[PDB]
């Protein structure tokens, strides 16, 4: 997260991070047993970490959970992007508590101009590499379908939609993946991608969850 | 007919001899050489061979002649070398020949008109009679035709020397994307498993044609040269090198080279000014070429007056690399790339690369980096 803030020890209860020796995408969440996350992340053997602020640092209200199913949408576009979205499902439930919880999925899209909180323990440089020990947040709005297919012409469809700010300066960036697009306790949206990280008329584009929520819902059902 | 038609696949199959042979010979050697100047050389020698001394030339260079007419083999090296010496080309790659005869001999004039016309070369006459002053002769030659770039090229002729030869290339291309230097830096680059030195990194986070073939045990890199020319590295995996050198084939270079599909990386590269310089009459008569270097050589193409046999046979290749591309400092060159953490793959270890010309898909150079800071 670029021009973020540090969230606060375990503020941000359903964020997790993606572990394979060392953290390399975050994911959300969605009951004891499901992590939603970005397709593009995919790797097998994955050690998702729930209850984390510090990453590197035991702090005592983490749990390690092995990944026993991540399974890719099945219209996932490795070059376009389209459709990222991933499911993973623990080997065992996770306790929920205080500094672990889910986040509820959507029950409509969110319009242009809606104000969510994105978080990630990603880069936090909109110039070189800096990856912070604990997790950053930033407050953001879900921006204009206008101005999202205008700064990609071409690269952007319906199942895709931008948040940040145009002129720079706040964005998620490489790390954050996966993590989570919140608005007013909906999970709207997953980090996928973007042009350089908090680069002007260059702002972060997220899955739009709200139409995966009978995918997701499925999955979870026949799995 | 396309020149790739013609000469590309045969190209390939020499290269790979030539490599291969040095690649026996040592595993801890840097090599470089170019395939097509080369094979282009004494494909125009044996313009004036006869006989087994001629076919040997050509079939030593990988040419069926009873597959292919000969005229189609110097047709396309003609077609190749005239795109390559193109005074407006972005890709800046000089090569020339050296063609060195002792004067006093009648030279045939259909030779020498062909070396001129097909192979753009150029014949010249020298007294071997005074091994030095001929020595400073030919290296001042090609002191003016690199411009300098090469130096004493050549350092002992033997004393009954009457027909030499002298091949050289030179390049350094810029990229389409380029490197910033200001992101240079010396990183370790592992000549052997406990062996380091430190080399300039160049580095970027991009999207890049890379990724990881199990058939060769290796990481498998494309960048495109301005100027229609691109550059494939091969980073074998610890212990891979001698199965990666063993397992390049033209067909799979040319799947790579057809794949477009990239992913994110964060590439380092190092920073490159290599050589290389080969007695091709060791080097080729490895290969099966050896009667035009013997006593019993026919080259009555070149002179009827009296026996003559190739004494001296010499390649130079030089090649640089660093972070000079294309202009546009700026957000032109910001890609699209996945926000999860990308992959840091460094080319800090022994590897394989081959240079290819993009139309004629010719092997320019070929050449394997173990020590970039050493010869």
């Amino acid at each position: 997260i670029v021009g973020g803030y540090t969230c606060g020890a375990n503020t941000v209860p359903y964020q997790v991070s993606l572990n394979s020796g060392y953290h390399f995408c975050g994911g959300s969440l969605i009951n004891s047993q499901w992590v939603v996350s970005a397709a593009h992340c995919y790797k097998s053997g994955i050690q998702v970490r729930l209850g984390e602020d510090n990453i590197n640092v035991v702090e005592g209200n983490e749990q390690f959970i092995s990944a026993s199913k991540s399974i890719v949408h099945p219209s996932y576009n490795s070059n376009t992007l389209n459709n990222d979205i991933m499911l993973i499902k623990l080997k065992s439930a996770a306790s929920l508590n205080s500094r672990v919880a889910s986040i509820s999925l959507p029950t409509s899209c969110a319009s242009a101009g809606t104000q969510c909180l994105i978080s990630g323990w990603g880069n936090t440089k909109s110039s070189g590499t800096s990856y912070p020990d604990v997790l950053k947040c930033l407050k953001a709005p879900i921006l204009s379908d206008s101005s999202c297919k205008s700064a990609y012409p071409g690269q952007i469809t319906s199942n895709m939609f931008c948040a940040g700010y145009l002129e720079g300066g706040k964005d998620s960036c490489q790390g954050d993946a996966g993590g989570p697009v919140v608005c007013s306790g909906k999970l709207q949206g997953i980090v996928s991608w973007g042009s350089g990280c908090a680069q002007k008329n260059k702002p972060g584009v997220y899955t739009k969850v709200c139409n995966y929520v009978s995918w997701i819902k499925q999955t979870i059902a026949s799995n | 007919h396309p020149t790739f038609n013609k000469i590309t696949p045969n190209l390939a199959e020499f290269a790979f001899s030539l490599y291969r042979q040095l690649a026996h010979q040592s595993n801890s050697t840097n090599i470089l050489f170019s395939p097509v100047s080369i094979a282009a050389a004494f494909a125009m020698l044996s313009l004036g061979a006869k006989g087994d001394t001629h076919d040997e030339i050509l079939e030593g260079l990988n040419f069926n002649l009873t597959e292919i007419p000969e005229a189609q083999i110097h047709e396309g090296f003609q077609e190749l070398l005239r795109t390559l010496n193109q005074p407006d080309s972005q890709l800046q790659l000089t090569t020339g020949n050296g063609l060195f005869l002792s004067e006093g001999l009648k030279l045939v004039d259909k030779f020498l008109e062909d070396v001129k016309k097909l192979y753009h070369s150029e014949a010249f006459t020298v007294n071997f009679g005074d091994t030095e002053e001929a020595k400073k002769q030919i290296n001042d030659y090609v002191e003016k035709g690199t411009q300098g770039k090469i130096v004493d090229l050549v350092k002992e002729l033997d004393r009954d020397t009457v027909f030499a030869l002298v091949n050289y290339i030179f390049f350094k291309g810029k990229w389409e994307r380029p490197f910033e230097v200001k992101d240079t830096e010396e990183e370790d680059f592992h000549v052997d498993q406990v062996t380091t030195v430190k080399v300039p990194m160049m580095k970027r986070l991009g999207m890049f044609n890379i990724q990881h073939s199990k058939k060769l045990s290796s990481w498998v890199l494309l960048m495109k040269y301005l100027g229609n020319a691109t550059a494939i590295f091969f980073l074998p995996d610890e212990g891979k090198l001698q199965h990666l050198e063993n397992e390049l084939t033209h067909d799979i270079i040319t799947k790579f080279l057809e794949n477009e599909d990239r992913r994110s990386a964060s590439l380092h590269l190092p920073k490159l000014s290599i050589t290389g310089t080969y007695d091709l009459k060791s080097v080729l008569g490895q290969l099966g070429i050896t009667k035009v270097f013997s006593n019993g050589a026919d080259l009555s193409g070149v002179t009827e007056e009296a026996p003559l046999k190739l004494s001296k046979a010499v390649h130079k290749a030089v090649l640089t690399i660093d972070e000079k591309g294309t202009e546009a400092a700026g957000a032109m060159f910001l890609e699209a790339i996945p926000r999860s953490i990308p992959p840091e793959v460094k080319f800090n270890k022994p590897f394989v690369f081959l240079i290819i010309e993009q139309n004629t898909k010719a092997p320019l150079f070929m050449g394997r980096v173990v020590n970039p800071t050493q010869k």
